RNA sequence: GGGUAAUUGGCGCAGUUGGUUAGCGCGCGGGUCUCAUAAUCCCGAGGUCGUGAGUUCGAUCCUCACAUUACCCA
RNA sequence: GAUGUUAGGAGGGCAAAUCCGCCGAAUUUAAGCAUAUAAUUAAGCGGAAGAAAAGAAAAUAACUAUGAUUCCUUUAGUAACG
RNA sequence: UCUUAACCCACUCGUCUUGAAACACGGACCAAGGAGUCUAGCAAAUGUGCAAGUGUAUAUGAUUCUUUAAACAUUUUACGCAUAAUUAAUGUAAUAUGUCCAUUGUAGAUUUGUGCCCCACUUUGCAUACAAUACCGGUAAGCAAAUGCUUUAUUGAGUACGAG
RNA sequence: AUACUGACGUGCAAAUCGUUCAUUUCAAUCACGUUUAGGGGCGAAAGACUAAUCGAAAAGCCUAUUAGCUGGUUAUUUUCGAAAGAUCUCUCAGGAUCGCUGGAGUUGAUUAAUAUAAUUUUACCAGGUAGAGAUAAUGAUUAGAGGACAGGGCCUUGACCUAUUCUCAAACUCCCAAUAGGUAAAAAGGGCGAAAUAACUCAAUUUGUAUUUCACUCAUAUUAAAUAAAAUAACUCCAAGUGGGCCAUUUUUGGUAAGCAGAACUGGCGAUGAGGGAUGCUCCUAACGCUUGGAUAAGGUGCCUAAAUAUUCGCUCAUGAGAUCCCAUAAAAGGUGUUGGUUCAUAUGAACUAGCCCUGAAAAUGGAUGGCGCUAAAGCGGAUUACCGAUACCAAGCCAUAAAAAGAA
RNA sequence: ACAAUGUGAUUUCUGCCCAGUGCUUUGAAUGUCAACUUGAUGAAAUUCAAUCAAGCGCAGGUAAACGGCGGGAGUAACUAUG
RNA sequence: GGAGACAUAGCCAGGUGGGGAGUUUGACUGGGGCGGUACAUCUGUUAAAUAUUAACGCAGAUGUCCAAAGACAAGCUCAAAGAGAACAGAAAUCUCUUGUAGACUAAAAGGGGAAAAGCUUGUUUGAUUUCUAUUUUCAGAACAAGUAGAAAACGUGAAAGCGUGGCCUAUCGAUCCUUUAUAUUUGCAAAAUGACGUAAAUUACUUACUACUGUGCAUAUAGAGGUGUCUGAAAAGUUACCACAGGGAUAACUGGCUUGUGGCUGCCAAGCGCUCCUAGCGACGUAGCUUUUUGAUCCUUCGAUGUCGGCUCUUCCUAUCAUUGGGACGCAGAAGUCUCAAAGUGUCGGAUUGUUCACCCGCUAAUAGGGAACGUGAGCUGGGUUUAGACCGUCGUGAGACAGGUUAG
RNA sequence: GACUCGUUCAUACUACAGUGGAUACACCAGAUCCCAUCAGAACUCUGAAGUUAAGCACUGUAAGGCUUGGCUAGUACUGAGGUGGGAGACCGCUCGGGAACACCAGGUGAUGAGUCAG
């Protein structure tokens, strides 16, 4: 599947009008250390008693739904867009 | 360990014995979602209706009163 | 196993012989009042508004218009009990019933009948005959005409 | 997922801001008794996308594949 | 610092309900179980008294402010933890 | 009454079980013992008292001190639950002063009248059911400098003379 | 402690006895003292042994540990009375939650009514199964006939056409039943008018809509089609038990079949006696307070056994007759057995046919029309009567329950 | 000698393979690999980098270590076998 | 004496760590394990003409693909068949005629589609934001997939219109947590952090007035990261050393139903039998019986019906092997084959094997076939199979496995 | 007569013929501009010189098809009952409901609104 770099759309924050965008793909990053979850996980794991938690390993699915992330070029307010789960994903290639 | 899996027995049998019940056949409803547009109409339509009546009323009323 | 929307429908949704080919334009401009009553008949030629097996062939009262739809609200057994469903279909798929209309034609005939006859003073059952006995009669059959009959030997 | 290293001609490998190679191999001609041999053809999306500059396969960034280790509240 | 059958004295052990220090589980609960739970419990070991412990502000509040400690009534199955 | 007879009938009880008289299990006999309770907290039901309140807590007080370890008493905003909701939250919070009037319907109990008693009109219009409007908290959306505004959407275990 | 798998095996013994046998100066045997202790000891190693206790000793406590599993789970009468479906479940021996049940209450009916109904009616729909079709389509599929593209010498094999033909389909369909299903049948409404109201509608302040207010007026002395121990209704609450089921007809899928596996509709059975089926959870009859008399059902009427050795017309002899739904086996094929037919020929020969009967027809404890028995049947097939025959039915009494009348000298 | 195993008198012999898993030997050329340390950034918390631990990886050694130890065709004066 | 600021020890920190610990080790399931997924789903069929509806029933499909294969308009008509046109042939392109779909429509299969839904072309991004009423399964919960709208903003077309993903039916995911978006919405608990900002004012603890005010953490709202045992535990083996709670809801044993399988008997008559259907046979076919086999089954028994065989002993059967009496013959006698009445009487010695079975050898009159809970364990025997020890192989990293053998029991 | 919008959506179709063109439809004439292409073929535009040859209308055909009706047939099938029959397979009866193809006969259209021309 393959969408291309920009698009003319509806803006729904900080507009009323289609304008264009500009699309990017989404991508999760490190989670930061002091984050609250983190901090209880790191309190429960310390000291004796071995791992505490299920951890979520059983594992089907091979593939993850694609998110494109839109920017208007006008206000610079970001906004998701989500749609069906595709094995292979390209941004801005051959027509 | 292999236990049979349907049948829809009996199932009529207990039905019947309080009766296939019916709905309740309310003369009006919530119009909630039905048609914005002709219901926003219709409530300044009985605001309108109700309003003259109303005037009236106490016209009658506070004439009688003197 | 499976019981997805379209389950089961082959030869129900599928049109009759000679039958194929879009909805007749004429069949847009009927007439659909607030309480009417109003036949919910599958097509497959309009593909938006298709309703769910079960409505098909069933008849109910309209309770709200749209653009193009229309709430129908019909009734359906569950079990122990029937209760009330508003299917939203497209114009298409519903068709304007007929069954109203019997009764509709019988009061406009009663009222008529009704009216004359209260002006007479002459006192009428108005009320449906729902065919009684055969009463007696005279029948003159020549003797000539008549047959006679056996059952037939075997061949 | 981290971090690292590797992918450049048939084959195998060097090189990095003023350069597209060297060897083997192939093709073809030259040459000492037969070969080793010299000479010339062969012959390069430098894994991918984009940027930074007088100037980039080289540097910044992007991504996949291969490799080595390690994480696995994912 | 030793040494002394030097002179005067003291501690040891028994008893435990309540009471004070430690040390310390698991069966169990979760319809399994690993974190939690059972429980700062039981067992183990030390020490007191007619009661003990605590106690005379490195307190709480954010009010017109209270004012050593204990207990009752309560806040409260709440803030909170998981 | 008991006792035998006689005609006709009549399978070991309990039990788990789709199906037990069973070649299913438990029962040699007898006597006595022997198994859905108590507390905590919650609920509805129903009873009972009081009623926008309610409960007198802990506790004090009494010529109360066999019973009494109960009963009795409690100088003109203690606490629980109720009396208002809602939102994560700073928090905000019920028509609205044209009038001590008490939002609008459709059915609907009870009442008044007519033409001591059935009617059919009228008349008042509870409970309740079904709707409808207002308005309050959250959220939208539109506006926006402000005691934030809005004819519009929504959402709530909300409200429209209490019920606990 | 080897063999006798000898004695004993409620022993002489919770390991004994007899006979046989292995062992004897050494890795020998015994005594006593001493050492090592429980996830520990010890083991020339068997998970052996550690006081009759060992793949984790014995004792007490934590501890009345815990158990979706087994067993048990206590007076009477009376009333109503289930389920073995369903969804989700580390779920299939469970639970939750629906279903189905009782109690409590209100509302409504209490006016032969409207609401209403496992029902029909008249309207009106919706259908694609049995069926039917192949020359209607798709897929199968057997034959020839008549014709104007290929190989060989007008001719042969054809292909290919055209009109035909034999047989076909859960997953083929031109067409298509029955049964089953839905909607319809008027008063809180409907009529035909007027007038209002709106920011909607439309070109339309009147073009509609919809509401509202007024008018006029629609059957009702059987009730806008019947029929109805039709309100014993609605509705709310609180809660139970249950969530293994099974059988018959008919429809039915798997399987050679199965008292087999799985479904569909209904009825049962389960939880249900009683009368009949000899005998029996399910078949037939019929559902049960206590009694008296009556008359029956289902079924019988030779005796067992209550009613007929009834009547009336037939058929039937069996040197393994036959005899009652379910239901307790019998076929293909034969018969110059008798009985009727039916078709042919010239009261005979032929050919068929179906009744009973015969053959085909073999199994183990002895042996089963229920038994004795039965042949001018007590057999088989009818018809005709009469009779006998239930906890069912009618009349009457008595009981409780339920409702109704009805009552504060 | 002490400790740890395997095998099991004598006699006769003790073949092959280090790929797999073990076990084992070298190291600052070497990839990764923890605390600490050390520097940079920031108002600070933080956030970043960097360093010669063993270990593994990288290079070997080892079968009286665990262990392991192939398959098709075709071919000789008869046929047969190969 | 020696070693020496190194050890050692103390505390951190990495590795190693079945030495030792704690624990787990799905479910369905015509026994369980193996195999499979029928566990989430979708089509057709089974399904019995509304809806419903099952089996480890049947034929299949699903975990994607897509900036166009999306959106809108316009133009065009396809598959195929015929007859033609240098190279040119069955295919090449071109032309004309015939062409209701025999094409194509991303992918199963079924629906739907011809001035299109197909194909070609133009323009585009509505594959958008916000919110309802709802349908399907269903508890009338959830998700998911839709249908009908509304408020926005747009896309296309001249315009009506149509467009809120794919012609319709499939293409999938709770809570916590993380992650990144949104806001003139909020918090961080006695306070403050834009900013002494804007005016004043006096020399100060001055007065008014300002939607926007540190870092970090948290919320609210919205996506996304995944639970395929798909309404969502982070989970491997073994026990023949084993324990306990239960189960005939469930195997290994009889009996029971059925009789595929086995065994036994028929019927047909094409042939075989020198010629000759039937003396003796008997294919192609076809109908039964039997329960001495093996199955299918899982009704009965799991708070125990003592699990093979031999020995011994008795009775029953007949589908007769011998003996007795007969009949037929491809019968000259003899030998014998088939056959009918026959169950009176009999039916053996051994070698070898745990053996049922088997095979010999020998006798014989013949060495028939069976039943009785596979007759016969409070009659025996214990060789086999089925406890603990042991061996070898293969298999398993291991503990260990073996419808392989072998030995003490 | 003719047209424009339609309706029912084959009695309206198809195939082969014949018959008809005042006015009308149409074919037909042309390419400057708008427009459209490979090509004025189509489409578009601009004409009005010719013509019923076709389209179109009307009618015909032992036409095919389609459509009513008969007849297939009370056949096939089926709801309810049955201590009915049949060893079984299956088949009657009682109360009911009741097809299809083929075949044969007829039929081959009807019509709403508006307009022009004798």
């Amino acid at each position: 599947v393959n969408v291309p770099k920009t698009r003319k759309t509806y803006c729904s924050n900080k507009c009323k009008k289609h304008t264009m965008h500009k699309v990017s793909q989404y991508k999760k990053g490190k989670e930061r250390l002091s984050s609250l979850g983190r901090r209880r996980y790191d309190m429960k794991q310390k000291g004796f008693g071995g791992q505490t938690k299920p951890v979520f390993k059983k594992k089907a699915k091979t593939t993850k739904k694609i998110v494109l992330k839109l920017e208007c070029t006008k206000c610079k307010k970001k906004r998701f867009q989500t749609m069906k789960r595709c094995k292979t994903f390209e941004m801005g290639a051959d027509k | 360990a292999k236990s049979k899996n349907h049948t829809n027995h009996n199932q009529n049998r207990k039905a019947h014995k309080n009766g296939i019940k019916k709905p309740k056949k309310h003369k009006f409803m919530s119009r909630k979602g039905l048609d914005p547009n002709f219901f926003r109409n219709q409530k300044y339509c009985l605001k309108g209706i109700q309003k003259k009546k109303k005037e009236l009323k106490l016209k009658a009323k506070q004439e009688k009163n003197n | 196993k499976s019981r997805g929307k379209r389950s089961g429908t082959r030869y129900k949704f599928s049109k009759k012989f000679r039958k194929h080919g879009e909805c007749t334009a004429n069949k847009y401009l009927e007439k659909l009042n607030y309480g009417d009553y109003v036949d919910i008949v599958c097509d497959s030629t309009q593909q938006k508004g298709m309703p769910f097996n079960y409505y098909h062939g069933k008849t109910g009262k309209i309770f709200h218009i749209t653009k193009r739809g229309v709430g129908v609200l019909v009734n359906k057994r569950v079990k122990h009990r029937i209760e009330q469903k508003k299917v939203c279909v497209r114009i298409e798929h519903v068709r304007k019933s007929r069954c109203n209309e019997d009764f509709l034609l019988r009061k406009i005939k009663n009222a008529e009948l009704i009216k004359e006859a209260k002006l007479k003073n002459e006192h009428i059952n108005i009320k449906r005959k729902t065919e009684g006995p055969k009463p007696a009669a005279m029948i003159k059959v020549p003797p000539s005409k008549i047959i006679t009959i056996e059952p037939l030997p075997f061949y």
